């Protein structure tokens, strides 16, 4: 088979992205 | 300042939440690499 | 009590600038290992 | 009030030292990929 | 002979950083709650 | 000939950089904490 490790990169794409959401939604708490 | 106080703490629990996220996308990458190095050992 | 309030606010808006430079990192991190995936596969 | 944020700082102190553990961990999994790179060039 | 890649030191050592960030986060919410 | 090896140092190197960078932050976020 070819390597493929896309799930797991994958997964930390979407985990990078969910972490941006809360630090802008902290950030918008610190400013409100 | 006390709704100072707990502004500040609302963004805390944020941004702990934040940094548990990376955590995890942490522990993906981890196994991104382990699953590199299995393909190329096997 | 105003300036220990003023401190925290000034540490967590820093604290939350270097958890985005860590997940800049991760980001580079990503494309790194699929990098080492496309190269293998080539 | 001062017990508050005495009780925020604690925490803040906390949370920074996660970060830094995450970025060690960071670290870490770079020396990985370059091992990774290293092994398949060499 | 190709000897075998291996990158888990460095990996488990990666690996028991992200173990010790959780127990720090998991201190840093329990002050807040108290 | 360089396209006949693997080189993924942009992207390791970018990502040093950014944990240098988080380095500096939290180091600064201590000291005004501390202060
Ligand atoms: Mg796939
Ligand atoms: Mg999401
Ligand atoms: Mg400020
Ligand atoms: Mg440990």
């Amino acid at each position: 088979e070819r390597l493929d490790v896309g799930t797991n990169l994958g997964n930390a794409i979407a985990k990078l992205e969910d972490a941006k959401e809360l630090l802008e939604s902290s950030d918008q708490i610190l400013r409100s | 300042n006390s709704q100072a106080i707990d502004n500040l703490r609302a963004s805390l629990e944020t941004t702990n939440q934040a940094i548990e996220a990376i955590r995890q996308a942490g522990q993906e990458m981890i196994l991104a690499v382990q699953g590199v190095q299995d393909y190329i050992n096997n």
